[PDB]
Order: C-alpha cells, then sequence, then structure tokens
C-alpha cells in the first residue's frame, strides 16, 4: 500500500527552469528515481536519490539537473535547467523500494507532460473531412493548437465503433495538428448527422464540428 | 555507461504462443536487471527484478532469466492482456539505464489498407492554407508507404504521417498523411493523388481528386 | 563497490 502523487508547471519556454515535484503516501530502503520519455520514444533515465543519500545524475544532462529530498514532507523534486525543445516529454516519478520481507517494488508516478517551446498557447481550428460521394469515412482535421493534448469524441460518444484519433504531428510553425476519422455505414449518410466534439483543455477551447457530404 | 541492447525490435505472435525476449549488457551487472511492461498511455509497470524474481501479483507465465550479460524474458503463453512494449533496466551502476524496447504486437491476418482522400474544406481554404489529407484504415502488418503526387509529380517535404497504436478489437493499424500547401500553391495545381503500398496489396492504391468538384 | 547502485534487496 504506497501511492504517488506528482506535480509541477508543464508548460516552460526556452531557457527557464523545469520544477517538478514527487511525493510517496502510505518503507526504509527506498530508491527515487526520475525518468522522462519523449512522445513516440523510449525511456530515459534522469536521476536517483537513494535512503543512504546517493546522488547521481544523467551525464547527458550536463550538470544542468538538481536533486532534492525533502525527508519530512517525503518529498522528492527535480530541477532542470535552460531547457530546450529537447527536453519536451513526459517526466515520470519512480519509488522503488522493498518491504519488511526483502520483496522489492518499483511503482511510477503518472508523469507530468512538459513542452518546452516558445509557442503561445492557442486553440484549434476545426475543418471538417467531407465523405466522399459499402463503408464511408469521414473526419476531423485539428489543426494549429498548443500545446498538447486535445481530446476527441463523435457525438457526444454515441459513435465509438471504427472511430481512429491520431496521434498528433508538430508542425514547423510550432503548432500540432491532429486528425480524427471514423467509417461508418454508407447507408447512414443521408439521415445519420455526425459531430466531431473537440476539446483542447490547455487554451479552454471546446469545439463541435458538424461533418456533412459535400455535394 | 552500461549500454542495454534488446532485441528483438518487434515481437509479432498471436495469443497462446511463447515469447523471448532479450537484453544483452554491454558488460557485467551480475543479476541487476529489472524487465518493466508498458502500455499506450500508461506509465511503465515492473515484472521482474535481480533477472529473476517476479513482482507480487505478476503472473507466473512470466519468467526471467540470466546473469552477467545476457538476459531472458519469457512469457510462455501469452494472454491477450501481454501485448506492449517491454523495457529492460540495469541497476549495476550510475546512470541507470534502458534498453531501447522491444514491442510485443498481436499477429493477425494481414489486411490491406483501405485508402479514402479528402480535399481541403471551403472553410480552410478562406485562412490562406490547404491541407489534403489521406487515410489508410485497418491494415496489417504496420508497414505502409503513402506517396503524394500533384498534377502527377512525386513530392517530398510537404507531408506529415502519423499510425494508431494497434486496434484493441481488429488488431489493425491505421495512418493519417496530411500534405499541406499554400491556397496559391493549391489553386495551380488540379490533380491530387494518393498512392498506397502495403504487404497486402498487389500493386498500388491510387486514391485522387481534381480540385473543382 | 562492484555493483555501487543495486538495491539492498537484490543480490545474494
Amino acid at each position: 500500500q504506497v501511492q504517488l502523487q506528482q506535480w509541477g508547471a508543464g508548460l516552460l519556454k526556452p531557457s527557464e527552469t523545469l520544477s517538478l515535484t514527487c511525493a510517496v503516501y502510505g518503507f526504509s530502503d527506498y530508491y527515487w528515481n526520475w525518468i522522462r520519455q519523449p512522445p513516440g520514444k523510449g525511456l530515459e533515465w534522469i536521476g536517483e536519490i537513494n535512503h543512504n543519500g546517493n546522488t547521481n545524475s544523467n551525464p547527458s544532462l550536463k550538470s544542468r539537473v538538481t536533486l532534492s529530498l525533502d525527508t519530512s514532507k517525503n518529498q522528492f523534486s527535480l530541477k532542470l535547467r535552460s531547457v530546450t525543445a529537447a527536453d519536451t516529454a513526459v517526466y515520470y516519478c519512480a519509488f522503488g523500494y522493498s518491504d519488511y520481507e526483502y520483496n522489492w517494488f518499483d511503482p511510477w508516478g503518472q508523469g507530468t507532460l512538459v513542452t518546452v517551446s516558445s509557442a503561445s498557447t492557442k486553440g484549434p481550428s476545426v475543418f471538417p473531412l467531407a465523405p466522399s460521394s459499402g463503408t464511408a469515412a469521414l473526419g476531423c482535421l485539428v489543426k494549429d493548437y498548443f500545446p498538447e493534448p486535445v481530446t476527441v469524441s463523435w457525438n457526444s460518444g454515441a459513435l465509438t465503433s471504427g472511430v481512429h484519433t491520431f496521434p498528433a504531428v508538430l508542425q514547423s510553425s510550432g503548432l500540432y495538428s491532429l486528425s480524427s476519422v471514423v467509417t461508418v455505414p454508407s447507408s447512414s449518410l443521408g439521415t445519420q448527422t455526425y459531430i466531431c466534439n473537440v476539446n483542447h483543455k490547455p487554451s479552454n477551447t471546446k469545439v463541435d464540428k458538424r461533418v456533412e457530404p459535400k455535394s | 555507461e552500461i549500454v542495454l541492447t534488446q532485441s528483438p525490435a518487434t515481437l509479432s505472435l498471436s495469443p497462446g504462443e511463447r515469447a523471448t525476449l532479450s537484453c544483452r549488457a554491454s558488460q557485467s551487472i551480475s543479476s541487476y536487471l529489472a524487465w518493466y511492461q508498458q502500455k499506450p498511455g500508461q506509465a511503465p509497470r515492473l515484472l521482474i527484478y535481480d533477472a529473476s524474481n517476479r513482482a507480487t501479483g505478476i503472473p507466473a507465465r512470466f519468467s526471467g532469466s540470466g546473469s552477467g550479460t545476457d538476459f531472458t524474458l519469457t512469457i510462455s503463453s501469452l494472454e491477450p492482456e501481454d501485448f506492449a512494449v517491454y523495457y529492460c533496466q540495469q541497476r549495476s551502476n550510475w546512470p541507470l539505464t534502458f534498453g531501447q524496447g522491444t514491442n510485443l504486437e498481436i499477429k493477425r491476418t494481414v489486411a490491406a489498407p483501405s485508402v479514402f482522400i479528402f480535399p481541403p474544406s471551403d472553410e480552410q481554404l478562406k485562412s490562406g492554407t490547404a491541407s489534403v489529407v489521406c487515410l489508410l484504415n485497418n491494415f496489417y502488418p504496420r508497414e505502409a508507404k503513402v506517396q503524394w503526387k500533384v498534377d502527377n509529380a512525386l513530392q517530398s517535404g510537404n507531408s506529415q504521417e502519423s499510425v494508431t497504436e494497434q486496434d484493441s478489437k481488429d488488431s489493425t493499424y491505421s495512418l493519417s498523411s496530411t500534405l499541406t500547401l499554400s491556397k496559391a500553391d493549391y489553386e495551380k495545381h488540379k490533380v491530387y493523388a494518393c498512392e498506397v503500398t502495403h504487404q497486402g496489396l498487389s500493386s498500388p492504391v491510387t486514391k485522387s481528386f481534381n480540385r473543382g468538384e | 563497490g562492484p555493483h555501487p547502485a543495486a538495491p539492498s534487496s537484490w543480490g545474494p
């Protein structure tokens, strides 16, 4: 019975200092670790403070790191200085420990997505992907939003079968773009109404776009 | 640093088959290797520590062996719950390092993609940009190629793709490619075409439109 | 040590 919580500001501009904190609620030999995972990539270890006070950092982070542990609050935290876009990743806290009987555990936290970019928060434009003239495909193009993430459903949730919402792509403009599609019986195009519900919580934008056949 | 090399990159199997995953370390780490499982949208989950011990509650069909440099993870009979990405990690010496990961995917019958082309919306054109989207739906294996042709000319450097995770129900992948042109460039050409190749197609599938439908 | 980072409950 151990529970992890992590918090910290996730939207940063280049050269600012990332600061994350992790707390444990609920054992004597423990191993606090930070790991990060850029989108679509593998795991990269950041640093560890253990119960003996050993403190080590990934050498690739080039002395930009500070680790610290407030043992009163049980709060493990991370500082990463002079961030560039290369530091955009989900940051995980991991609390390794063993219990009263030498069983080992390593729960990981939920992760903080940190986006390092000079771009500024901006909600999306939503454009229809209109079905052509036994199966029909239609969609929504969620274009030019920052930062991640966006959520999309169809018909307020009544339509789930055949929905594909794609990983966003980051455009050279620094803004994200994303498409969400659903395949649907073509027999339904003249009677069934199709609406994509887009929510971009970072900007409190919420768009409901109707997608119709063209002509 | 200690470099961990996992193999294979992708393992394509069906439930009930045996799965063997390898993690080789660049120098001896004794038995101080751990294996983690990660599903899309979730944090990694510890499976095996110290080369051979299951974490509490991990099913017995998960087995780890190895000591020194060569390590092996064996899932003796796969369940639908086991398909995910597997990482090894070493805890011999700092810095702690991970393998690149092995993806364990469901092997299904090959399905050729269904291809659909969407021209840019009237509304997006008012903005001054044209996004042409091409959809490759529900195919297997994951490798598919999209080729854009504007006025029958091969395009390069003006498209972006992304591919979904393996579908939970039919075990296929889908792909979305966006060709972006300025409004002006878009109206300087007539024929827009999306050309698809895949192991399930014996010849390319083309979907096209001529601007002005 | 030869394996300084190993958690104490690991190994012999």
